[PDB]
Order: structure tokens, then C-alpha cells, then sequence
């Protein structure tokens, strides 16, 4: 619906630096870029604005072109690492930027606040932190009535309390009915708060969907720490006979590692006793899906120590 | 229009600059010191304003390349081009933009270079008859603007090349070398060489090829009274296109400018 | 114990930037300080660094002064961000610290062997990544073997491959007795690696202990986040009513936050009524207990998703 | 020991330099160049006079182009908190970077003069070879001796700002000073003063430049193009104290900079 991608792909001379991606976005799904080393982590990144061509298909950026000043208008984008122009004042950058977008000026002093620079605001941006100019490079983003952000690594350098709120600031947004499009490198901390994933590598797509998909789609195990269990040994083996593994922790707690294709019968089985007492499940996390990609993608592991 | 818009920033960010200021007021200073010095030697006005244009020959490239050599460039490592121009423009709104919001800066500079200059020797002869040096001055700030507004041009083409603002500068320095005292000093060996396969008397039928030349054959229009720059005295061509080339050398580098600019 | 700071009251101005923290650390252990909006953090890892003085107050360093030159040698340290030598070679860096810190020769190739350089080594720094700086920058601080680390913020602009990996090379370094004090702003993720953590606020040390410790004393909720549910409205209008502030994140998916004595029944709700396709039982993180340990102190929560 | 260890960084660092390298063989072109015509002009204790004054614009230049970002360069690159957490001191790192530019310097006088020492050779067959020793021997312990002043200059500079822009502000604004401002205040007080201040402390006045003492000590026994420098012969220090001055002016000139860099 917002951002539509029909087989599209790109090339520099002949070799394809993004190769057949068909990506889909709605309304509100927000939707986290994940790339290493294919160039599409930034390549397709330019292919949502109107920065490249798509030299093999076409894109549909709200249903239209990615060219167009109205579609720009109401299309937010916060690039990495952005320094402004450091002898200019805060405020009059937000002043710059608004006059460019064609926001009111009523919006300015609104969102200086909205992200907390209003203390910072009036003064140098070379008299900035690096997530001070972050506030600065999200407050630019939010001009207007923005329908689709772009964001790529927009928590770097940033207070810890100031991250947190930030997401809540997309959870208002994408509430609000404005899809994003998050691009970070650090997995956890935006894997709370990302709708689906987009992960990718080799310039070609790699899976598409969401961490409850990713984990049906990937044969990769969970930990169900259920402590407090009665009884000790036939809840031991009921899970060993039935392709899982069991832990016999021996403080009253059995921690059963499955495969969570039988996720939810096995925790339908964990209030079959009538006392599961405080379970704790470890789902595998982003970053283990991103390990387990790379190697779909044939992308080999390190040794034991490298990196 | 939004080229005005960007423009309303250039303006702003160069105002700004520290080192600017500080070149821009050296120019003002020198400019009434070639004109307090010109006066209590002398008691002409048109005598000492080629010293006066010879003091701009070297300033206004050099107001304009320190204004200009980073403003593509400059953006670009600032990553402000890359968010540029995903906001709703043209390639070109940004160059014409930052060329009319810097080019107004260095009109201001000779609006407080020459202004207070020209203003304080109507004001030190008193008898000069001031409404004859509208059209000495007025020949002469157009012209020093018309400089530098190439200069503002050909740093937008090598800042449209390179891509870090520290070799920016080493094609900055390189191009006001070549320009203001290079081109004019192979110019000197050049007569005194060329005269068996390669005729000299045909040499500065075309010397277009340098602008602050033409801004100082321009300076010299009926006020001559030197140099390298009495060849262009053997000129049959009037000084009316003399302006109309330095005006051309705006198009041909602007155009350069903006081909380099889609090329990102 | 491999760092013992006692009683250390640092101030100058009489501003008291760090009052009186008693921060000490074991030898396999590794740490994480976290500290914003002051100079809690940084003067801290100023203070072990030995180039901050300690004003009224021992920071003894392997039972020794921080600014002995014995103790350098077993130190590594790796800054915010270095933009090292930007005309020099990258082996040539690694070799000028490798003389710098006293190491052998024959210990700057492999450490470019292992952190994964050696195929951008002999070229430029100015044509380095941020990430391929960070990956050199790690690289001089494994050098020589040292006995005591020290990274802030190690994994900013880093592979997300990489990133994991090198949390496997700190856990290489924590199984040799080496002992780690992590300094980030990208906390989580890094809770997955540390064994105890050390928030501070205002110049003051709030809470030092491990993760079991902290949810110990803090009492949290737990996110019970279960997507593919069947009416997400039903849930959120009975979940509100049952006293718990449940949110959606898509068109089926809802969270809920918890008291622990709801996490159990309640959960007997979700399996047996409006069956998902996935539950993910969230525990309190560490980013969920620096927004306690944070109010706790000052910095009451911002207004409607700002900042 | 450390600090060569530090010094073999900063020596390798500077020949990658793409800005040092260019011109010091401007420097080197132009030692050529003047020894050309001096030879043409054949005036041999006028060359040596010459070629005091391009040394004078020149190796203050390059060791402001050296070291402008030597302490605050390390700052904003991260590099200088990083270094006080390896086994030094913080002076050892002054002496570090001072040594390792300062062979940089022994380095470019020896291709600069020395190449022009030996294009009299090329030309002037027939002089004499054993008064060059005592001639242009007496450049290469002095210009560096100037230029070692303005590597301390430099580390002065760039310990006390906190920005690697504003160093360059203060860089060519102490290169204007003891360069083109020093030598025209005292001809200020010759001319426009008249004399009239004080008389008999005129001799003192002038080992507070070094630049002028590097013309003084090249043209100490050899009078000439001298100009400025009319009171050379005025002077009742001995050109052995001469020297020495000038190691005074690196040793007052490198201790301030370790007392800035000890409040760093």
C-alpha cells in the first residue's frame, strides 16, 4: 500500500548490486532493513526515495512515483550520521527545512519540543552532541504530516531514555496510520518494536516477514525455563520422547528445549499440570535469525574468536 | 519558488562564516588603503583605480573561493545533499539556489568594499564633482560582482567533483593560482616565443580564455593613461561585448556546473 | 578483583560531577556501566582510565595506581570514536600502538587476522568504514594481552554479524580472566553478555548487580506479547479491564504488562480463548529497568511519546 | 624509549602528507629558481640574501602546515584520549611530535637548499667549493632553527584551542605576525614614530622575532638588498649569541606548550 516493490533491480555497470526484490508496505506495518554486506541494505534504501532508478522493474511510493513533490512532501527521511551545517542555529535549521517541505511555520517550535531540543535550540549545531543532532535529524523527518519515514539507524548516539520514547513516538505514529521504514545494524532494541522484517544480503531478498513468521519459517530452537514444576520426573520424560530435549534442573524446574513447530501445544501442555509457576521462554532473538540467514545465504560463520 | 528558499540559508550560513568576515573586512580596509594612499599622493580618480582593480583581482576570487569551494562537497559529507534531495527539488534548485544565496553575499561584499571607499574619496576631494564617479564606480561594481560570480562558478564545478572537502581545497588554491597569477604570466613568455610558427599579433584576437583579464580590460575602458594588459588594446572588437563575454563566462561554467552536479 | 574503586567523590568547581561511587569488579566479570544526562558515566570511565585524577578517593587497578605505566601494558581501552590517522596505512596504526603499548610484532598481523581487516589492511584510513574503524580500534585494544578492557560503545556502526562475534570475543576474553567494562547507549542487546550491570545517575551510583539482582529488587512488569490472536479489540478492551496496559502492534498482535501474580492465570486466557499463533514472553530488560533506576532518582517520564 | 616511537608515526605521517609535499617542492623549485638568476646575475652575498627571505615565507609555512594539527588534531580525531591511556607522559608525546616534525623539516631544507646548494655547481664552475660549506652551511642549521620555533609556535597554538578549524585561524594569524607585521611595526616606529619613542633601545627590539634574526644571521657578515634591516650593524651582541637567541626562542617557545598541554 505505502511502499510497493515490484521485481525490481540495480546495477552500477553490469554486475547487479540489488538483484529481483519485490518488497510489499502497508498502512501502518512498520518494517526493519536488514543488510551486511549486499548493497541493498542501502541501495533499496535509495530506491524508496526518489535517489536511484529502478533500472529493471519500478517502485510505488504511496501509489505513485518516488519523484514526485507531492509524494516528497509527506515522506519522511533521517539519514546516518548527518552533521548540518554546524555555523547555522538550531531552530533556523528546522526553519530551513520547513520552508523546503512546505510545513507551516506554527510546526517548528512544536517539534523542538517533540524531541527536547528546545534548551538546545538557538544555539550552533556544532555546539551539538551526536545525539543531540539525532533529535535535530528526526525533527525533519516529522515535518508536516509525514506518511512514511525512512530512519536509517536513527538511535545512534542517543540518550537510553531517549531511545525508548523515540519508539514510543513511532508507536504513536504508527498508530496514527504513517508505515516507517527503520534501517539499523544494532538488532536488538528495534526488534521489540518492528512490525515485520526485511532481512536481506548478496543484493538479493532473503525472507520477509514477521518474528513470529521468521521463527515458523527457520527450524530454530526456544528455551522454556518452567520453574516451580511438581513432581520432577515423568514431566521430565514426556519431553524427551517427544523430539525435544528436557533439562532436569534440579531446583524443581524443567527447562524443555523444543522446535517450536508444536510452540503453543507444548505451552498448552505447560498449563496441563495446573502449576506452571512463572515459566520463562527464550525465543531466538533477531540476531539469531540474522545468523541463520547469512548462512541460507551462504555466508560462512568466523572461528571460535574472531571478530 | 524554493531556489529562493535554499537560497535564504546560503545567505544565512555565509554571513555567518567567521573567516568571511574577516577577508571581507581585510578587503574593505585595503579597499580605502589603495584609495587614502591614492589621494594624499596625488592631491586622479581614474589613475589609481586600476591599482583599486588590481587590489580585486586577487580578493573577489578569493571572497568567492573561500565562500563556494564547499558547497556541494560540503554538503555531501555533511550528508545534508543526500536529505537534500530527497525533499521536494530539483538537482539544479540547489546549485541556483546556493549561486543567488552565495552570490548575494559578495555583492554585499563590494557594497562594503567599495562603498565606504569609493564614498570616502567624494568625500576627501570635495571638488571632484561626485555624480561624475556613477559612472566610473558603477562601471566598476557591476564588474567586480560579475568576477566573482564566476568564481562562485568554478567552485561550483570542482566542489562538484571531488569528494572531500580537503581536496576540495587543493582545487580551490589550485584554480586561484592558475587564474589570477599564472595565466597572465605565461602570457608574458608567450609574447616574447611565439613568433615563427605561431603569430603573435593573432594571439589576443581570442584571449577570452581568461575572465580577470576581462575584468581588468574592462577597468581600463577609456582610462588607460599596464602591462600584459595593453594587448587587449589591439582589440577591434568593442568593450560593450567585453562585458557580454564575462556574463558568458557565468553560463559556461554554470552549465558545466550543473551537467557535474547530475553526476552524483 | 581487578578494579576497586572505594569511596570516590570526584568534583572540580565544586560541581560534585561523580559523589561517592564504591564500584568494585572480579576477574572473569564483566560490566556494563550506563549513565546519561551528566557526567556520571563518562568521568567514571575517565576516573579508571587513570587520566582523570581521583580527588579524595583510590582507584586502585589490580591492586595498584591507575597511572603506573606497569598497569598500561594490561590495559585496553577503545574511545567513543577515532578517527584515528587518516593519511596513514591500517597495518601501519596497528603497528604504531603495537610499539606504543610494548607488544610483539608478531602480534599485530594475526589480530588483523582476527578481526576481520586483513582484506582493507594496507589501505587508508580515510577510505575506512565506521565500522571498519571500530573494527581497528578494537583491534589496538586486544593488544598485548591485557588483563582489564574497557569499550565505549564498541559496536556502534558495526556488522550485525560482527557485532554478535564480538561479544563471543569479549566472552573469549572473559573465560581467559580478563575482566570487561562495557560503556553503551545500545543496551539492549548487551544483557545477553554482561554479568552484572552498573547504572548511575547525576554524578551518583544507583544500583550495581547482576540481572537476577536488579528484577529482584525491582519490581517489574513482565510483556507478555502474543501475536496472531483473533479479535485484537477484545482482548484490548478486556485487558485494559482487567487492569493492564495492553497495546496492539499490528492488526493481531497485542501485548500485555503484568504484575506476576496475572502473569500466570491470566496467561491460561490467551492459549484456551482467541487462539495465536505465537506468544513471546518478554522478560524485563535492562533498558526496562533503566527507566525504573532512572525515576527512581529524577527524569519523570515525557509527555505523549515527545523527545 | 617512547618518544621515538611516537616520532616514527609523526615522521611517516608527514611524508604522506599531500599538502607538505607539494610545497616543499615549491620551496625547492624556488631555491632553484633564485640561485638561477643569482648565477645569471653573475651578487653571490646577494643570492644568500635572497634566499633568506624565501625561507623566511616559506619555512614558517610549512611548519605551520605541519603542525597546526598536531595536539587538537588528535583531539577531535579521539586519538589524544586514547594516548594518555598507553604507558606515556603527556609531555612525552610533545617531544614525540616535535622531534618527528621537526626531522621533517631537516628533511625539506636538505632537498629545498641543498639541491640549490649544488645547482651552483651545475652553473657556476669556478667558484669557490670550500666557501660553501661556511655559505650554504649556514642555512640548513638556521632555517630549521627558525622553523623549529614555529613547530613550538604551532604546538602553542594547537594545545589551547579546541577546534581543528580555529587553529587553522590561528595559524596564518601568527604567520602574519612574525612575518609581515613585525618587520612593518618597527618600520612603523622608524618612520612614523621618527625616532622619537626611544632611541637607545632600539637594539633590543629585535629578538622578539625570530624571522628577522634568521635574516640576521645569514646576513651577518655579508651586507648586500637589506631594507628592514638597517639596524644589523647596530648591534652590540656577537652573531655566536645570535644562535643562541634563537635555541631560546625553541626552548621558551616548547616549555609553554608542555605547560598548556599539562592543563589540557
Amino acid at each position: 500500500n505505502a511502499v510497493e516493490i515490484q521485481g525490481v533491480s540495480q546495477r552500477y555497470g553490469s554486475m547487479t548490486v540489488l538483484h529481483d526484490l519485490n518488497l510489499n508496505l502497508g498502512e501502518g506495518e512498520v518494517l526493519g532493513l536488514f543488510g551486511h554486506n549486499g548493497a541493498g541494505k542501502t541501495t533499496s534504501m535509495k530506491l524508496i526515495l526518489g535517489l536511484l532508478s529502478p533500472s529493471e522493474g519500478q517502485v510505488k511510493v504511496l501509489g505513485r512515483a518516488p519523484n514526485d513533490p507531492q509524494v516528497r512532501r509527506q515522506l519522511g527521511y533521517l539519514p546516518e550520521n548527518v552533521t548540518f551545517y554546524p555555523q547555522l542555529s538550531g531552530r533556523e535549521t528546522l526553519r530551513h527545512f520547513a520552508r523546503l517541505k512546505g510545513a507551516a511555520l506554527t510546526q517548528v517550535d512544536e517539534l523542538l519540543e517533540q524531541v527536547g531540543l528546545a534548551h538546545a535550540a538557538d544555539r550552533r549545531v556544532k555546539t551539538y552532541s551526536k545525539g543531540m543532532r539525532q533529535r535535530l535529524g528526526l525533527a525533519q523527518a516529522l515535518l508536516g504530516e509525514p506518511r512514511l519515514l525512512l530512519l536509517d539507524e536513527p538511535t545512534v548516539g542517543l540518550d537510553p531514555i531517549a531511545t525508548q520514547d523515540l519508539y514510543l513516538l513511532i508507536d504513536r505514529l504508527r498508530q496514527r496510520g504513517t508505515s516507517i521504514i527503520l534501517c539499523s545494524h544494532v538488532l536488538p532494541g528495534v526488534e521489540a518494536h518492528i512490525n515485520r522484517a526485511a532481512i536481506l544480503a548478496k543484493g538479493c531478498l532473503q525472507a520477509v516477514g514477521s518474528l513470529s513468521q521468521l521463527r515458523a519459517e527457520a527450524g530454530l530452537p526456544v528455551r522454556i525455563r518452567a520453574s516451580g514444576i511438581s513432581e520432577r520426573d515423568s514431566w521430565l520424560q514426556r519431553w524427551t520422547d517427544a523430539g525435544h530435549s528436557a533439562r532436569g534442573l534440579s531446583e524443581s524446574s524443567i527447562e524443555v528445549v523444543a522446535v517450536n513447530g508444536h510452540k503453543l501445544v507444548l505451552l498448552r501442555q505447560l498449563l496441563g499440570e495446573g502449576e506452571p509457576e512463572d515459566i520463562e521462554i527464550h525465543q531466538p532473538s533477531l540476531e539469531d535469525l540474522y545468523r541463520y540467514y547469512m548462512e541460507r545465504a551462504g555466508d560462512v560463520r568466523a572461528q571460535e574468536g574472531r571478530l | 519558488n524554493q531556489v529562493w528558499n535554499i537560497a535564504r540559508k546560503e545567505l544565512s550560513d555565509g554571513l555567518r562564516n567567521r573567516w568571511l568576515l574577516a577577508i571581507s573586512l581585510l578587503f574593505a580596509v585595503l579597499a580605502v588603503g589603495i584609495a587614502w594612499l591614492g589621494a594624499a599622493a596625488s592631491g586622479s580618480i581614474p589613475a589609481t583605480i586600476a591599482s583599486l582593480a588590481s587590489l580585486a583581482t586577487f580578493l573577489m576570487p578569493l571572497i568567492a573561493l573561500l565562500l563556494a569551494y564547499d558547497a556541494i562537497v560540503g554538503e555531501d559529507e555533511g550528508g545534508t545533499l543526500m536529505l537534500l534531495l530527497t525533499y521536494p527539488l530539483g538537482r539544479g534548485q540547489i546549485l541556483l539556489g546556493k549561486f543567488v544565496g552565495h552570490g548575494l553575499i559578495l555583492a554585499l561584499a563590494v557594497l562594503i568594499g567599495f562603498g565606504c571607499a569609493a564614498l570616502a574619496i567624494a568625500l576627501l576631494v570635495e571638488g571632484v564633482e561626485l555624480g561624475m564617479l556613477f559612472w566610473a564606480f558603477g562601471r566598476f561594481m557591476i564588474s567586480s560582482t560579475l568576477l566573482g560570480w564566476v568564481f562562485l562558478a568554478f567552485a561550483y564545478v570542482l566542489s562538484g567533483k571531488v569528494n572531500e572537502k580537503s581536496s576540495a581545497a587543493g582545487l580551490a588554491l589550485g584554480v586561484w593560482f592558475l587564474f589570477v597569477l599564472v595565466f597572465d604570466l605565461v602570457l608574458l613568455a608567450l609574447l616574447v616565443l611565439s613568433e615563427g610558427k605561431f603569430n603573435p599579433e593573432l594571439l589576443p584576437w581570442l584571449l577570452l580564455l581568461n575572465p580577470t583579464d576581462i575584468y581588468r580590460l574592462i577597468n581600463l575602458s577609456g582610462f588607460e593613461g599596464m602591462g600584459v594588459l595593453s594587448l587587449g588594446a589591439d582589440l577591434p572588437v568593442p568593450a560593450a561585448v567585453l562585458w557580454l563575454c564575462l556574463l558568458a563566462w557565468i553560463g559556461v561554467s554554470l552549465l558545466l556546473a550543473y551537467a557535474i552536479f547530475r553526476r552524483r
